[PDB]
This record gives structure tokens, C-alpha cells and sequence, in this order.
């Protein structure tokens, strides 16, 4: 019930029509939660959260950030620098995301 | 943001000798290292000794704006705000600004809390007697009785915060 | 190929990886945030127990009590006629 | 009359009245002297324990300990080379 | 008994041999002790000792005097001068003096006799 | 006869350092609870004891009679006893100055030795240095304090006695 239509290949490709369509259909018989679950359970083994927490802690300890939203913005900004101890999410769970999302996206 | 800049002294100069002596006193107290320099937390304490309990944000702003790097730090590398220190000048200027910016009511509220330790909400004769015992000087009970009775407008047997502030700010 | 489409879908801008990492960071950071708060409570409490501070505090207390007590008694004496 | 002679003897220089007054003063004054010593011990004791002096004392102790401790440690590290 | 020498009347008179002689005779088969008793007993009622003690106290409390001998010399001088002026004063009351006259008189009457020229 | 009420000289107060003058003013202001700028006899005694002077009553009494000023409330037509006289800041400053400048440097050191060694053991050990470290608040590595003891322990007794303490603290 879903046609790729050359699938908008580039990782940077900015398509929201297809994305909101697929996401909307996918939300029915929700899969988002399955991905989230599998990912956390597969996210903790690599030892990333401790890195993140220690960084956030340092940020709070220095006193540079003094509110949770600011801490969130600061840290999300920091992790975002995947391209640059790295706060980048391990490639393993990315491959896992690829697998499970592919599997759950194959059905549609 | 401009950074490492020395703070202005204009708000420190208009102080009296007593105050300046108290600042220097606090500094010298918390200056255990004797290097004429304070750590961040020592500076926080120095301000807390003057009766300022500022939030981390404000002291951190002070830290980045007016914090000087330590000597041991290699100049070829960047220094984080937290590892910076305060000379006497910065502490003086900052404390001065803080003091002249201070609302006159704060010290009085603090004092009211010092007199009324039980948190009853008012100062009674007994409290004044305890404080008298703390000061060391013995005052006749007529005086303290007059200290309460003259300013008690409710006949409650003590003086509340409002009355304390009003009587203490009155000319 | 579906694999390419899912690749774009998951690691693209507004991808699943982004929403996920954002969410997990939100909750994780809240946890460590509360942790830091508790730690600060304890650190302040233990920091307060330092002697230098106790001295600064006591000295201040005494000074204030003296000042405002005698001021108060002065007002009282004035009104007493 | 004997009374005149007694008068000379008692109210004379080196009379019994003189030696008497001297002795009674000796003993009475020694008593009150020891008394005063004990009173001073207790009064000083009670005068010491209270705040103002305690603040001055604590301040003194701290200042001295700081000064000579760090001075000492300086000597030590200096000697360690 | 002892034959006397016409008593050298004026209180400030100089002869000291007769005085020490009389004292020597008096200490032997002691009578002096009676004087001491009668005097103490009659000295405490006028309330003089408390005054003396209080003065000594003031002197010690001020810190003006810091040794017992100095305290003694001071108080002795003080009573010397108050006694000089009298004719709260530390002068010894006249009552006990009169008492001294009486008791010393009886003792001397028993002990000695005074010849007549 | 004795001269009385005379003001004391500042010559011995002037050559002092800022620290000393400030500490004197601190002591004065501390024990000046009435805030009248004047001290009683005992308040002044305490002010001197705050500087670390345990003078005998005789000396402070001499100071009192020589440099004690009558209070204002006292009737000027009658004599006031020495004990009722008071000390302004100037007198306290002058007297304290003389006392400080005349004092031998060993006294403060002996006192300090008693402060470090409170148990009266006769020597200062590592534990004492550790306690003092705890009192000050600063944490120093045990190598330093171990060196603070060992470098100056000439007997191998496990501490530093008074003589050694003075000798080392007075050393150039």
C-alpha cells in the first residue's frame, strides 16, 4: 500500500510529504514505540549514556547551565556534532534502527 | 562576550571605611592560601560572608566577566571559567557593587530572622533577653519591655517583621 | 530498494534517529539533572560545615545582632521619654 | 592612778592597741585575700566562656594556625627541594 | 609584784624599756590573751571587720594592690589616717579602746603596783 | 603622687603594618559593643587579650591610671576613681602599638606551638598537622605534612618539639 517512487535518496533530502505520509500510516499499528524500546535496550550496552551524563554533569557542575531546558538544548546541540570522547550515538544502534525500521517498513 | 575584564570601582569608592574594612576582612578570612587570590567557591563564600546568597548564574557571570586565570596555567591553552581566580581588586569592586545595589530591607529581614530564631513570626521579650545574653551586656527588663511594648500595635506580646522593619528604617 | 528508503527515512533530517535521540536525551538529562540537584544539596550541606564559614557566619550574626539590638533599644529609650 | 599608766601603755606607740590592730588586720586581710583569689578564679572563668571573647579567641586561633601552618609547609617543601 | 617608775603619762611618751619590760612580765603567766579575746568579742559587734574586708576587697578588685604585704601596708596606713581624722571610716571605734583601758587596767592592777615619791 | 589622664604616644603605633592596625581596630570595634567609641577597663583588657597579651592586672592598672580618661556622664567637679575611667580608640591603639612593638617574636610562636599541640604532649605530630589542615579547610597531601614533620625532626621521635618549632619558624 506504499510506493517508494525513487525514495528521495540523499540523506540530506528534504521531503516531508512522503515522510508525513509514511509516518502517519505507520503510526497506525504504531511502530515508533517498538523502535524506541529496542533502541534503548540496545543503546545502553554501548555505554553512551554515561558519557552523556558525565558531560551534562560537568556542564551543571561548572554552573554554565542552570536550568533543565538549557541543559537539554546545550547537550542536544553538543551531541549533534556527530560529524566532528564523542557524544555521537554508536553506529551499532543506527544499523539496528536500519534493520528494525526496514523490517517494520517492509510490511507496508 | 568580552571576558577577563576588570570590574569598575566607582561603586566601591563611595563606601565608608567600616564597610571596606569588612570586605577586606572577609577576603583575608577566606584567603587561606595567602596568595591574595580566591577560588570560585571561596569567592562565593566571601560574598556569603557579607550576607549575599546569590544564585550560581550571577556569580558565574561575574566569574566569566571578571575572572583571571591562575599563574600555573599555560597561556597557549584556553582556560575554563571555573579554574579562574579573583584578585583583591575584583572582589572589592564586585562586593562594592553588590552592596550599593543591595536593598536596605534585606539585612533587616535577615536580622529579624536572627532575633526570632524559633520562627514564631515575631520577636518577644524572651528572644530579646537571649540576644542580650548573646551580646554580653545586661539591660534592665524595663528597657526590653519598652522595646517590645512601644512597637507592639496588636498587644500580641511581640513585634512582627513589618513593625521591625518600619521601626528599624524610621528616622 | 526499501533499504535505501528506510536509510533516508531513519537518518534523514527529521529522521527517526533524531526524534529518538532527542527524546532519550530529554529523559536521561532529566534523571541526571535531579541527581545533580541532590548532589548539590549534599555538597552545600557539607560545604557549610567548614569552620572558616562557621566563623564568618558567627561573626556576621553577632555583628548584626549588636547593631540592630542597640539601634532598637535606642529607639525604645527615645520613645519611653 | 594606774589608769593613766594603762592609758599610756595601751594608747602609746607600740601599745597593745597598735600591735592588736596590726595583727587583726594581718589575719583578716589574709582571709579576704584568699577569698578574693578564689572569687577572681571563678569570675574570670565565667567571664571567659562567653561570646565576644570566644569570637576574638577563635579568630586568633584560626589566624595563627593558618599563618604558621602555611609558613611551616613552605619551609618543608623548600627543604624537600 | 613590780615597783613602777611614775608611769611616764603622756600617750606619745618615749620610754620603751618599761613598755617591753611590762610586756615581758605580762606575757609570762600570759594575760595578753584575755585582752585579745575581750577585744575580738567587742570588736566584731560594731561591724568594723566587714568594712575593713570590703575596703581590702575594693583595693584588690581594682587591681591597685597585687600582693598581700602591699595590701597590709595600705590598709594599715588607711586605718592609721582614718583613726587620725576621726577625733564609712575604717578607724577603730572608741568603744573597744575604752574596753582596752578597762581590761588592761585590771590585768596591770593584778600584776603591778606604782610607787610614790 | 602620680601624673594621670595623660594621652599615650603614637610613635610605637605608627611603624606598624596595615594588618596590625586593622587587627587592632578590629579587636577594638569587636569589644566596643556599646558602639560609643569607648571601652571599659575589662573591655580594654579583653581587647589586649584579643591581641594575645595576657598581661598582669598591675600593668593594665598602670595603663589605666596613666592613660585613662574620665567619662562624660561623670561630674567634672569631683574626682573619679581609676576603675571608672575608659579608653578611646586612640589610647587602645597607642598602648597596643607599644605592646606589639615591644613584644618578642618567640611568644606568638610558643602560643602557636600550644595551638598545634593541644594535648600538651610536648611535640607536634602528623595527626596534629592533619587536624589543623582540617581546621583551616584546605587539604594538603600527606607527603608534605610527613615532610613537615620529618624534615625538622632531629630525634626521630615522630614529631617536632617546641625548641625545633621556634628554631624552624624563626629561621631565615
Amino acid at each position: 500500500p506504499a510506493a517508494a517512487a525513487n525514495y528521495t535518496p540523499a540523506t540530506l533530502d528534504q521531503d516531508l510529504r512522503s515522510q508525513i505520509n509514511s509516518l502517519l500510516i505507520k503510526e497506525g499499528h504504531v511502530a515508533k514505540i517498538q523502535e524506541h524500546l529496542l533502541h534503548h535496550l540496545h543503546a545502553h550496552p554501548s555505554n553512551w549514556p554515561t558519557v552523556v551524563q558525565n558531560h551534562a554533569l560537568s556542564l551543571l557542575r561548572s554552573g554554565e547551565v542552570t536550568s533543565f531546558p538549557a541543559l537539554l538544548r546545550r547537550v542536544v546541540e553538543d551531541v549533534r556534532q556527530d560529524t566532528a570522547p564523542s557524544l555521537a550515538v554508536p553506529q551499532s544502534v543506527v544499523e539496528e534502527a536500519l534493520k528494525v525500521t526496514r523490517e517494520c517498513l517492509d510490511q507496508l | 562576550q568580552i571576558q577577563y575584564t576588570i570590574p569598575p570601582r566607582e561603586d566601591y569608592n563611595k563606601l565608608s571605611d567600616e564597610q571596606k574594612t569588612r570586605i577586606s576582612e572577609a577576603f583575608e578570612l577566606f584567603d587561606s592560601n595567602k596568595d591574595g587570590l580566591l577560588s570560585y567557591e571561596e569567592f562565593r563564600f566571601v560574598l556569603r560572608a557579607l550576607g549575599f546568597d546569590l544564585p550560581k548564574q550571577q556569580t558565574y557571570d561575574m566569574l566569566v566577566r571578571h575572572g583571571q586565570r591562575p599563574a600555573n596555567w599555560p597561556h597557549d591553552q584556553e582556560c575554563p571559567p571555573v579554574y579562574r581566580q579573583f584578585n583583591l581588586a575584583t572582589a572589592q569592586a564586585l562586593a562594592g557593587t553588590l552592596i550599593r545595589q543591595r536593598d536596605p530591607r534585606d539585612e533587616l529581614r535577615r536580622a529579624f530572622r536572627l532575633f526570632d530564631v524559633d520562627g514564631k513570626g515575631m520577636i518577644t521579650e524572651d528572644d530579646l533577653r537571649k540576644v542580650c545574653q548573646q551580646v554580653g551586656n545586661n539591660i534592665p527588663d524595663a528597657d526590653i519591655q519598652a522595646m517590645i511594648e512601644e512597637f507592639d500595635s496588636n498587644g500580641k506580646g511581640g513585634v512582627d517583621e513589618d513593625e521591625f522593619l518600619r521601626l528599624m528604617m524610621s528616622k | 530498494l526499501m533499504a535505501d528508503f528506510t536509510k533516508w527515512f531513519v537518518t534523514g533530517d527529521g529522521g527517526i534517529m533524531e526524534e529518538f535521540t532527542e527524546e532519550t536525551l530529554r529523559h536521561l538529562l532529566w534523571d541526571v539533572w535531579q541527581r545533580h540537584q541532590r548532589e548539590e544539596a549534599e555538597r552545600k550541606r557539607k560545604a557549610e560545615e567548614e569552620e572558616s564559614w562557621r566563623l564568618a557566619r558567627e561573626h556576621l550574626t553577632h555583628r548584626l545582632q549588636v547593631k540592630y539590638f542597640y539601634r532598637w533599644r535606642e529607639k525604645a529609650r527615645a520613645l519611653a521619654t
